[PDB]
């Protein structure tokens, strides 16, 4: 009952801070419109950065340096990966502490070494393949040793990092997938760079292997009945998570692939979903404009709250460094939690 | 990892490991506990073929009965072992005496549990990737057996049976464009 | 224990000392020799002596197992010549030291007061190691427990006739009822 | 002789591992396959315990 | 009366000696590592 | 537990006298080994 005073806490009257962004004194100087968008949001490993892009074009990044945003640096940047077309998602490279991997819908892949002296984001490079190949997914082996570049069809691409990022190898969606009509609709890597989970959208699930740089089918199961949305893993690296939009959340055993606990109370679709550092608290995003956190090891609700409209599409993300959690708040406005006296979960 | 005076730092997580008298093994966010007798699996040998799995199955599951859907894992770990024993000689010449025998134990054995399941869609999901392999007259006489025969006689199958009906009904009464 | 009480006292811190020695399981045959010449000084009996020792064991059974069985095992209170087997059929009730079993059957009996309520676990499960390495043959223990045959026999009607109701008929889950 | 020979016996027993006193346990793992650490199979230096 | 006070005054200074090592012990230990975060709970005797 | 001894004394220990001692020669359970077999009607019922 220790972590739902903690909860209760983390959703009180202080212990909360505005993230200040442009469009958050945007809001606060036209209501004191139509919201654009947040395509993705991702931390640095260290929990020590963050980044996100909205849809306008503008990717905002802050180099955490105190709990409230007091003494945070930002190096706000126009669009970049060109003017008329606009990020999709990006990856923070865990081998170095500034490069960043961007892409745009397209067939360029833009890696930038952000800056944190000045607020120069510089181009670093571009890399490119096929002309009609259009990649909007980019992912890097939580170890820094491979990157993966996938399509909506019909293409994915490993390549090696260390040897600068010589293209490694490719494959053909359709030997994956085997059905009619599949589009890959989220990817996750396993902990350490051994395996690659893809969920594609007609229900299917499949594992595949990237030991030493050549792409293989391992196994295929027919998890969902639904399309695939989320899929996180473990940090201790027992179970992975699986949620769909058919209104189910499933935990699978790692070492033997069963199901072994299944989320009831649930009668909605999912967005988006995340498992604290600790592997303790789960939290769900669902369809409803409505947010849950229930409990890892036992499987019961332990938390409820409700979104009320604002910000139709919410996201949600706990730090990998602390037990604290960034989520939406009004209109597209982010709102930092914490309780400002318990670093971690067990300190309390 | 950790950045310290400028440089990244990878170190291990470090649990501890405690001594209860819980069975099952569990790891309440710091350290992991065990079930202390760890060798009360001495007495006891596991299979080394499949022909021992009915020979055993003829006495353990013949005991648990139809309460075999309480553990759903050991639904979907007998599923697919049947699969994966009816593909290793998809070629052979023998593949219907094989099919005949798995069809017999899915009769008697894990289609009554599966009927007493509880909102858990891939667990049925499992057991009819197995029953995919046989002629549907089997599968259908499966079904109406279990519909005519064993819902009725049979005590727990039947509480399960008619919770079921009559929540379907009650689902059935609010159904609406809103 | 009142009777003769520096006796005992004696033998129970004796007790404890076996199990905070790093070295006790080299030492079985000494702290053998040591309860028998103190059990012969002042006139402890045998029976209250097995159950003193059976109490405060129990009592660190977790992760004193190995060192309590090993002494059991080498002391005179231990069915040598007709050892109880509880692992064949044939055998289930044949053999033991039944004068543990009277002690044991007792003991497991006493569920009334407030303060046995939290050790019954541990006693239990002192018992089901016990019985398993053939100390007390398994009936004698099941025969002679509290709950008799013939009240769990009614117990079990009582609960299949309601389940059976509960199941056919139905109960109207109250929402918004008076 | 006897009565001082059996309360010393008991003060070395007790001695020994319930009024022990132990080292520190800081830890350092080289290899980086071990991502997770038991913390009680931590041992001290080989060229300290010879000392020890 | 006065032989229990002294009795129990002087079992108070025996566990008060065994809670000192162990807490010094712990709070080097923790102060020692990453993220530790040693458990004060058990005390149980172990060999060193 | 001194307490219910001595509770248990004071009645003449009659908590022991009776001790149910099994006298049963106890045979090697059977256990059924075959399945059921199928009727005629291929399909479910006969209708169809």
């Amino acid at each position: 009952s220790v972590t739902s005073k903690y909860l209760q806490s983390t959703f009180s009257k202080g212990n909360t801070s505005h993230i200040e962004d442009k469009r958050f004194i945007h809001v606060s100087s036209r209501s004191h419109i139509t919201p654009n968008e947040i395509l993705s949001l991702k931390f640095h490993v260290s929990g020590s950065s963050m980044a996100y892009s909205r849809m306008d074009g503008s990717l905002t990044v802050w180099f955490i340096k105190d709990a409230s945003f007091d003494k945070s640096v930002e190096v706000y940047i126009p669009d970049c990966c060109g003017s008329d077309k606009l990020a999709t998602d990006l990856s923070w490279n865990p081998t170095s502490l500034n490069q960043i991997a961007v892409v745009s819908n397209s067939s360029e892949i833009s890696l930038l070494l952000i800056n944190e002296k000045s607020l120069t984001a510089s181009k670093l490079r571009t890399l490119s393949l096929g002309s009609k190949t259009k990649v909007n997914t980019c992912l890097y082996d939580p170890l820094g040793n491979w990157l993966l570049a996938a399509t909506k069809s019909e293409k994915i691409y490993l390549f090696d990092v260390k040897k600068d990022h010589s293209s490694v190898c490719s494959l053909n969606i359709s030997d994956i997938s085997q059905e009619d009509n599949d589009v890959v609709y989220s990817l996750a890597w396993s902990n350490g760079g051994s395996h690659i989970f893809i969920g594609f959208k007609s229900g299917y699930l499949a594992i595949l292997k990237a030991k030493h740089g050549i792409l293989e089918v391992c196994t295929k199961i027919k998890a969902h009945t639904g399309p695939i949305t989320e899929i996180k893993m473990d940090p201790w690296g027992r179970n992975f998570i699986t949620g769909s939009i058919d209104g189910n959340c499933y935990v699978w055993n790692m070492k033997s692939l069963c199901c072994e606990l299944i989320i009831n109370d649930l009668n909605s679709a999912v967005t988006t979903l995340d498992v604290c550092h600790l592997g303790k608290i789960l939290g769900i995003c669902t369809e409803d404009e409505m947010v849950y956190f229930y409990d890892l090891n036992s499987g019961n609700l332990l938390h409820s709250k409700s979104l009320a409209n604002y910000k139709t599409d919410p996201v949600l993300k706990f730090y990998p460094d602390k037990s604290w959690y960034i989520m939406s708040g009004k209109n597209d406005t982010l709102s930092n939690h914490f309780v400002k006296n318990e670093k971690n979960l067990i300190t309390y | 990892t950790r950045i310290d005076n400028g440089i990244l730092a990878h170190k291990p997580r470090l649990i501890h490991k405690y001594k209860t008298h819980e069975p099952f093994e569990s790891l309440e966010l710091n350290s992991s506990y065990v079930f202390y007798y760890s060798e009360w699996n001495s007495n006891l040998t596991p299979f080394a073929s499949v022909n021992d799995l009915f020979e055993n199955s003829h006495i353990y599951l013949s005991i648990i009965g139809p309460y075999l859907g309480r553990i759903p894992t050991l639904l979907s770990k007998i599923s697919r072992i049947g699969v994966a024993d009816i593909q290793k000689n998809h070629g052979s010449e023998s593949l219907h005496v094989t099919i005949d025998k798995w069809i017999d134990y899915v009769r008697k054995f894990i289609f009554p549990a599966t009927s007493l399941l509880q909102n858990n869609p891939i667990a049925t999901s499992e057991v009819y990737e197995l029953m995919k392999f046989f002629p549907f007259e089997k599968r259908y006489f499966i079904y109406n057996e279990m519909m005519t025969k064993l819902s009725q006689d049979i005590l727990p199958l039947k509480v399960s049976f008619n919770k079921a009906e009559r929540e379907a009904k009650s689902i059935l009464k609010a159904l609406s464009i809103d | 224990l009142v009777e003769n009480s520096v006796g005992y006292g004696q033998l129970v811190a004796l007790l404890i000392l076996a199990y905070y020695d790093p070295d006790n399981f080299s030492k079985v045959s000494a702290y053998l020799k040591e309860i028998y010449h103190i059990m012969g000084k002042y006139s402890l009996d045998s029976i209250r002596t097995l159950d003193v020792i059976l109490n405060v064991s129990s009592q660190f059974i977790t992760e004193g197992y190995k060192f309590f069985i090993a002494l059991l095992r080498k002391s005179d209170s231990w069915p040598s010549s007709h050892v109880a087997n509880n692992s064949n059929y044939s055998s289930l009730n044949e053999g033991g030291n039944m004068i543990a079993a009277n002690i044991i059957s007792f003991n497991l009996s006493q569920y009334n007061e407030e303060v046995d309520k939290e050790n019954y676990e541990r006693y239990m499960d002192m018992c089901c190691i016990l019985l398993k390495n053939g100390f007390v043959n398994f009936y004698s223990i099941w025969d002679n427990v509290k709950p008799e045959m013939e009240f769990l026999q009614e117990y079990i009607q009582n609960l299949e006739t309601e389940l059976e109701e509960e199941s056919t008929k139905g109960v109207e889950n109250p929402l918004a009822m008076a | 002789t006897f009565e001082h020979l059996n309360r010393d016996t008991l003060r070395y027993i007790n001695l020994l591992k319930r009024l022990s006193v132990d080292l520190a346990k800081q830890v350092e793992v080289s290899d980086p396959s071990v991502t997770v650490y038991e913390m009680d199979k931590w041992v001290p230096s080989e060229k300290l315990q010879g000392i020890l | 009366s006065p032989l229990l006070d002294a009795i129990l005054e002087i079992e108070e200074n025996f566990y008060s000696k065994i809670k000192m090592n162990n807490r010094t012990r712990y709070s080097l230990e923790e102060a020692l590592n990453t993220e530790y975060y040693a458990n004060y709970d058990v005390m149980t005797p172990k060999l060193p | 537990s001194d307490e219910k001894f001595t509770t248990a004394k004071i009645d003449g220990f009659k908590e022991f006298q009776n001790f149910r001692i099994s006298k049963e020669k106890i045979p090697p359970p059977a256990f059924d080994e075959t399945f059921k077999k199928f009727t005629f009607i291929k399909m479910g019922n006969k209708l169809i």
